[PDB]
């Protein structure tokens, strides 16, 4: 349920492995074009370990499919992103989220 | 009248009721601000005593009964049909005056606003109707600011009705003020109402005005103005190239903007058409320009993903070649010598066309317009001047 | 947004929208503050902070929204226990003295080694991709150093601008120029972000001659409006409270 | 030269502004003159600051930090209205505070931080919310009352600080007395803990407060329990469950450290005889069957399911018979404790003589002898051998007779050997024989 | 910790500095008024603004008079400024009287009398530190029988038609305390037990002797100097819709304090020696009774025939026949 449109190419050899923290700069957006989150806005890279169930799953598969240094557009369907309940106060119910994700570094 | 008795036989003190309501509004008029302190305090004391006596005699319920009996009739025309012409014209004014009197009776007095607690639920039930929206909203504001028990009474459905008032009646800052009063009362905040107001108003992003921090975008164009017309000596095919010497993907928090392509002018005036001079708009953000960002064909501020071998956002050392056939309206692109699989076709040819590029910051590009000015990295398509 | 200076209806509606944003996050609703960080983010806040052409009402609303969303809960926390003095009796506490040196001259208020127990700084980063709920504890993080530098730079410029009695203060009136900026400065001082040389510079701004370390007049003699005078009184009261706390610490050290 | 001091600078600028312009904003004038007064009364600054100054060693710093954070959370709950999640927040905060060792080691710091009045204010706000409508969030109220009682028991100075707020507590005495499993967690319990086992505090206790309590007891004796009849309990005229609580408070008020506070006992007896409705229907004096008849009828009621239970261990099923028995037992215990001391009665003080005479008139000897003569049901092993123990709180309790004995020995005086042997044979010997029979292993 | 508390209560409290005169003198100075841009009437001086704020706070309608730290601070400051407290000759006597007149002028020229009447009226007859400080300030500005201040207060009361002032005076009179022999016996048994109460002073007997003496010194100074018009006003408030007989209320309090003194005597009838606490209670109660008697004497002097008849028909004679017995036996 996650698609990858490559804005910028990556090395193509290095990918997120199990138990490895992936740092990314993401710019979350709704389909209508509005923005709800941006690690670039806070000027702090977002730091998460893949496969440890800490981020929305669709973002997780998108990052896993990404490669080092690659910049890609992650379209996350409502099932893989916040579901029918939606994130209260930010994400409306049954919302599809598109992210501009860049894999800054892999560790 | 409700028992369908004859209107002439029934007596309705229409004029005297309005005159007395004006008298009561004057009698409960709040003291004027510029008055001296002592006189102001005396008049507040008198108003407080008046409200106390009226509430003890139970005038609030009488006013509520009159308001209910007037709301029995849906519209001014309906009241004019069930009653006399004079009642028809006075229905709106009397109903507004009653709400003004209710607000005057409850305003500033804590005990009256506390006794209004039972009637909060009934009052909000008529918030949607236009003839009483302003008066009901004012009464609600007074009760909320004065009585904490009103905040206890207000429920999720009442908050949703107040919010839907914004959706149906448009933007009104008084509804926002009422919602603010709901959140905090006398230095005490209610977590339930805060959460409900947030979770119901904010996520939609359709009622409150939205904000974003957007980069400025500027457009550079050559002096040429090429167009197509019958019996006019212009070569319908044209070709030019642009190379990105340097580009920064993120100079600011927002992504950099770099689009290349053709643009047209409404009429024969040299001003580019359909776009504002300054702002965040660039090539393709109107139906007068046509752009290529490296991944999307931009026209009318709508982007479509166009395929291309090793498609990427326009980066350093990228040579973009633009094509224009005015014989059959068609704009084609070709990045690094290989063609992208997208075309702008059957667009308007009334006006003149010219090359244009849009950039925001950190952009370093060079026009290659052919001949002495620029030397084409790639060979122009056959017959393209 | 700067085009609203001439459209009164949208200006008023957006000012009330900003005040509603403040109200929903008022009194430490950390969850609602995290939610609001999406609608109004850090770059938007800072640009509203610094822009000189902003309408007065929007400027006043934005300086309050920033305070309420990011730095209000800790400000109230440290302000609530400002009258209690639990002083650990350790060596750095024993080192405290009433006067900085042998000469009996008062040191600059605030600057010094204070050992009294004090609430703990803690902020949670708002990330909506995260599914964790522990971030709803504490309030959203903000660049407290960039904010500090910007606040002092803006106040330094504002002192020079006001002395000139310029036709156009930022926001249209001297009140809109000063009172919200002074409010943000006071909030930062209450949080105690300012320290050492930075606090020395801001004290020199407040009054050069008196706080000159051991010309251009300060705010206390620059013919301020009454709304600004109240915030000046608040700042001076905080300075007096800092001196009282220093006295209490020195008494505990002597004991 | 320049002022060179913050004090002089403030004193100059405040006066300069005030004489420069007519300040119209009242808050500005107030702030300016408050600041000027602080400058001119700097020693007063230390006068206010020092009481709220405490010192701790290095080892307790972390625990003090955690307790200060918990107190900050509890104080922050004041600014918001009470709610379901606020209940969780308060309860976890108070649990943390009670677990902190500094809470025990430094009671003076705990008092100086004034958390005691903070919890009290939270109580006031929540009690005011839904005043007549029982108590919303009853568990949170129970937790606050438990914390306050424990704070009273920590130290005597804390107990004095608690007793300082007795008037409000008695104003809100009737909050959750009727509901069981709320017992030990009501404001009346906090009042009892504040005036518990402290002779100085018992002497300081005033007469109007006792009058308020006695009026509450009269209301309980006259009017039924509406919350219980709402649950479907049979409607009798008086309120035994709440009356027992109100009598227990008076017991703690009049009996301190083994002796009996004479000043409080005399006032309590006088009020209780000015309004005889508090004694209950058995001893109102008109149509009164008597204490022994009341006990027998209560045994019958407790054995019957229809009266003892509502039928549309106590919070689920308040036993009407046990409630009546414990009410009368508490009343008798209160009277016996209010009886004057034997040293004074032998010294011949007329007031002590008179109070003894009044109590003797109030309660006849034969009724007490009969109540003592009432026997106890013996739990029995079944044919399986498993012991069939009826709920002890359902029926006639040994403490019920313990109160009887206390009254008997403190008002009459066991001085006749014939009466001694009579009481022995009728009530004392059979119970001790029953204990002898129960001395078997399982029955032990 | 023990050292901190002892140091506080032994040194910091006992430290005394006399700044009130300097503060009031500075606050009364109009500073560079012509250089200041008035272009008309002079700006009210800072003391005038402070008094105006304190007056408006009282004039604002509230259900209760909220205790204000600013008011208890500045009221004591102004009272000390007014007072500024071997045999002095006539020159010294006259200089002191002239000094006190000017010191009282610095306040009553700026509405201090109106402020002290308004605070008492807004008290609604509730005893508190607010009204204790207000009464002390009133005594300060009326000390010596300041005819100008008496005239200002009487004129203000007449033109405002104020009934709350006299209602609050009455209510304060009923709220005033007397000897409580029951409390004395309870505290004595506590002392016999030996456990010193956390409140070591133990002045529950005669709760507020200073407040009672101040309340009655105020009323005596109000009629001081044979102010016959003000005495008649106190007896019957002519213009006001409802009147309160302050003369009768005063003698009612005198009767209550007489009964308290008589009971305390009768409790010490048997004991051979009066204990120190008994002597202190007698010392305070006798002073209170003396102040009430002097207040009544100032009521009835200046042959105020109305007051004379009102007290002649009052319960005064019972208090008189009681004090006669007390004096007959205590002598």
């Amino acid at each position: 349920g996650v698609e990858i449109e490559t804005i910028s190419p990556g090395d193509g050899r290095t990918f997120p492995k199990k138990g490895q923290t992936c740092v990314v700069h993401y710019t979350g957006m709704l389909q209508n074009g509005k923005k709800f989150d941006s690690s670039r806005d806070r000027n702090k890279p977002f730091k998460f370990r893949i496969g440890k169930q800490e981020v929305i799953k669709g973002f997780e598969e998108g990052a896993a499919q990404m490669s080092l240094g690659q910049r890609a557009k992650l379209t996350c369907t409502p099932d893989v992103a916040y579901g029918a309940t939606g994130h209260p106060g930010v994400i409306p119910p049954n919302a599809t989220l598109i992210f501009d994700v860049e894999l800054l570094n892999l560790e | 009248l409700s028992k369908k008795a004859k209107a002439s036989t029934v007596d309705l003190p229409i004029e005297s009721v309005s005159l007395s309501l004006q008298d009561l509004i004057g009698y409960f008029h709040p003291p004027d601000e510029h008055l001296e302190h002592e006189d102001k305090q005396n008049r507040l004391r008198a108003l407080k005593n008046r409200q106390n006596l009226f509430q003890e005699e139970g005038m609030i319920n009488l006013v509520l009964e009159c308001i209910d009996r007037l709301h029995v009739y849906s519209s001014a025309a309906h009241f004019a049909d069930v009653a006399g012409r004079e009642a028809g014209e006075s229905w709106k004014s009397i109903l507004n005056s009653l709400y003004e009197l209710l607000a005057a009776l409850i305003r500033g007095n804590r005990k009256n606003c506390a006794q209004f607690s039972g009637s909060l639920d009934w009052l909000i039930s008529r918030l949607e109707r236009l003839e009483a929206s302003s008066g009901i909203l004012e009464v609600l504001h007074c009760v909320l600011v004065e009585s904490p028990e009103a905040l206890n009474i207000i429920k999720e459905g009442h908050i949703k009705s107040i919010i839907s008032l914004l959706d149906k009646h448009g933007r009104n800052h008084k509804v926002l003020d009422v919602l603010c009063s709901l959140c905090v009362c006398h230095g005490v905040a209610v977590r339930s109402n805060q959460h409900l107001i947030c979770d119901n108003l904010l996520p939609g992003r359709d009622l409150l005005l939205q904000t974003r921090l957007v980069n400025h975008v500027s457009s550079m164009r050559p002096n040429i103005f090429l167009g197509v017309s019958e019996g006019s000596a212009q070569y319908k095919k044209w070709y030019y190239e642009l190379m990105v010497d340097h580009t920064e993907p993120f100079v600011t928090a927002e992504a950099t903007h770099l689009r290349v392509g053709w643009a047209s002018t409404e009429g024969y005036s040299p001003y580019p058409g359909g776009g504002e001079e300054w702002g965040g708009n660039g090539v393709g953000d109107d139906l007068f320009s046509y752009g290529f960002d490296g991944l999307h064909l931009w026209s009318g501020c709508i982007a479509r993903t166009v395929s291309s071998p090793n498609q990427h956002l326009l980066r350093t050392d990228d040579v973009i070649s633009c094509c224009l056939d005015l014989s059959a309206p068609s704009i084609s692109f070709r990045i690094n010598g290989q063609p992208v699989q997208g075309m702008f076709e059957n667009f308007n040819i009334d006006g003149l066309f010219f090359p244009v590029v849009s950039f925001s910051a950190g952009i370093k590009v060079r026009f290659l317009l052919g001949g002495r000015h620029g030397e084409f990295k790639f060979l122009p398509p056959p017959g393209y001047a | 947004i700067l085009e609203l200076t001439e459209q009164e209806e949208l200006l008023k509606f957006h000012y009330h929208t900003l005040r509603l944003y403040s109200a929903v996050c008022a009194l430490g609703n950390h969850r609602v503050a995290h939610a609001l960080c999406s609608h109004v983010d850090e770059p938007q806040l800072l640009y509203a902070i610094e822009n000189k052409y902003m309408p007065g009402l929007l400027r006043a609303g934005y300086y309050d929204l920033l305070i309420d969303i990011h730095l209000s809960s800790y400000a109230t926390a440290r302000l609530m226990m400002n009258n209690e003095y639990i002083v650990p009796m350790t060596e750095e506490t024993k080192s405290i003295t009433l006067f900085p040196d042998e000469n009996k001259k008062h040191g600059l208020p605030g600057i010094g080694l204070s050992t009294s127990l004090r609430p703990r700084m803690q902020f949670s980063s708002p990330s909506f991709v995260s599914i964790s709920n522990e971030c709803y504890q504490y309030s959203p993080e903000f660049p407290l150093d960039i904010l500090k530098s910007k606040t002092i730079q803006m106040l330094t410029e504002a002192v020079k601008e006001g002395s000139l009695h310029a036709r156009d203060p930022v926001g249209g009136t001297t009140e809109f120029l000063f009172v919200p900026l002074i409010k943000l400065f006071y909030t930062l001082l209450i949080m105690g972000i300012f320290h050492n040389e930075d606090l020395k510079h801001i004290l020199q701004l407040i009054e050069p001659s008196v706080f000159k370390e051991a010309p251009k007049e300060g705010l206390l003699q620059m013919k301020l409006p009454e709304p600004v005078k109240l915030q000046m009184c608040l700042l001076l009261q905080y300075l007096c409270d800092c001196q009282v706390r220093h006295r209490i610490e020195a008494i505990v050290a002597f004991s | 030269k320049k002022s060179s001091t913050l004090q002089q600078l403030i004193s100059e600028t405040m006066v300069r502004w005030a004489q420069e312009s007519v300040i119209e904003d009242p808050e500005l004038v107030r702030a300016m003159f408050v600041l000027l007064h602080r400058q001119y009364d700097g020693i007063g600054g230390l006068v206010r600051a020092l009481p709220k100054t405490y010192t701790i060693n290095g080892v307790s710093v972390e625990d003090t930090i955690n307790l200060l954070a918990s107190l900050g959370q509890i104080r922050s709950l004041l600014s918001v209205r009470m709610g379901k999640e606020e209940e969780k927040l308060m309860i976890r905060g108070l649990g943390d505070i009670m677990n902190n060792k500094v809470f025990y080691q430094h009671p003076n710091l705990m008092r100086a931080l004034g958390m005691h009045e903070t919890v009290m204010e939270v109580m006031v706000n929540v009690l005011g919310g839904g005043e007549s409508k029982e108590i919303t969030f009853p568990k949170m109220v129970a937790n606050c009352c438990r914390f306050l009682c424990y704070f009273c028991r920590i130290s005597r100075q804390n107990q004095k600080a608690m007793f300082d707020h007795l008037s409000y507590l008695l104003e809100n005495s009737s909050v959750g007395l009727a509901s069981p499993a709320m017992r030990g967690s009501t404001p009346l319990d906090v009042a009892a803990a504040s005036v518990m086992d402290n002779n100085e505090l018992a002497l300081a206790l005033r007469e109007p407060d006792l009058e308020k309590v006695v009026r509450y007891l009269a209301g309980c004796g006259l009017q039924s329990c509406q919350m219980l009849v709402s649950k479907g309990y049979p409607d009798i005229g008086w309120n035994p469950v709440e009356g027992e609580r109100y009598l227990d408070f008076l017991r703690f008020a009049v009996f301190c450290n083994g002796e009996s506070v004479e000043e409080n006992a005399n006032v309590v007896v006088r009020l209780l005889i000015r309004r005889p409705e508090c004694f209950g229907p058995a001893l109102r004096g008109e149509g009164g069957n008597g204490l022994l008849a009341a006990m027998e009828e209560a045994i019958k009621i407790a054995e019957d399911p229809s009266r003892d239970g509502p039928s549309p261990e106590e919070d689920d099923t308040i036993h009407m018979g046990n409630a009546i028995m414990t009410f009368y037992s508490a009343l008798i215990d209160l009277l016996g404790r209010c009886a004057p001391e034997m040293h004074l009665i032998h010294a011949g003080k007329g007031e002590a003589i008179r109070i003894r005479s009044i109590l003797r008139s109030l309660i006849p000897l034969g009724d007490l002898v009969g109540v003592i003569s009432i026997a106890f049901q013996m739990p029995t092993i079944a044919k399986d051998g498993n012991v069939v123990e009826p709920d002890m709180s359902a029926g006639f309790c040994p403490d019920h007779k313990a109160a009887m004995v206390l009254f008997l020995d403190r008002v009459y005086g066991i001085e006749v050997q014939d009466f001694l042997l009579h009481l022995l044979e009728v009530g004392f010997l059979p119970d001790l024989r029953a204990a002898a029979s129960l001395d078997t292993a399982a029955l032990s | 910790n023990l050292f901190l508390q002892g140091y506080e209560k032994s040194w910091i409290e006992t430290e005394e500095h006399y700044f009130e005169d300097k503060l009031i003198e500075d606050l009364a100075k109009p500073g560079a008024e012509p250089p200041e841009e008035d272009e008309g009437t002079k700006r009210v001086d800072p003391l005038h603004q402070l008094i105006l704020l304190f007056s408006r706070t009282a004039l604002t309608e509230k259900c209760k008079l909220e205790e204000d730290f600013l008011y208890m601070a500045y009221a004591d400051i102004m009272a000390k400024s007014c007072h500024d407290e071997e045999v002095k000759s006539f020159e010294e006597k006259e200089m002191e009287k002239q000094k006190l007149l000017y010191q009282q002028a610095r306040l009553h020229d700026r509405g201090a009398a109106e402020m002290v009447l308004q605070t008492i009226s807004a008290s609604k007859g509730e005893t508190g530190p607010m009204v204790a400080a207000t009464l002390k300030l009133g005594i300060a500005i009326l000390n010596g029988g300041n005819s100008t201040v008496q005239q200002k207060m009487l004129d203000y009361l007449k033109e405002k038609k104020d009934v709350g002032f006299f209602q609050s005076l009455a209510g304060l009179m009923q709220s005033c305390s007397v000897l409580d022999l029951n409390a004395f016996e309870r505290q004595n048994k506590a002392e016999g037990l030996g456990m010193v109460t956390e409140e070591g002073s133990g002045e529950k007997v005669l709760q507020d002797d200073e407040f009672t003496c101040d309340l009655f010194r105020f009323l005596q100074l109000l009629c001081e100097g044979h102010n016959s018009d003000f005495q008649n006003y106190l007896r019957t408030q002519t213009g006001n819709n409802t009147t309160v007989n302050i003369i009768i209320s005063t003698v009612d309090y005198l009767l209550r304090v007489q009964e308290s003194i008589s009971d305390f005597y009768w409790y010490y009838s048997g004991k051979d020696v009066i204990d120190e606490q008994g002597q202190r209670n007698f010392s305070k109660a006798i002073q209170v009774a003396k102040q009430v008697f002097n207040t009544l004497t100032e009521y009835i002097q200046g042959p105020c025939t109305g007051n004379q008849q009102s007290l002649a028909h009052s319960r005064l004679w019972d208090a008189v026949v009681g004090f006669l017995h007390v004096f007959a036996h205590m002598q």
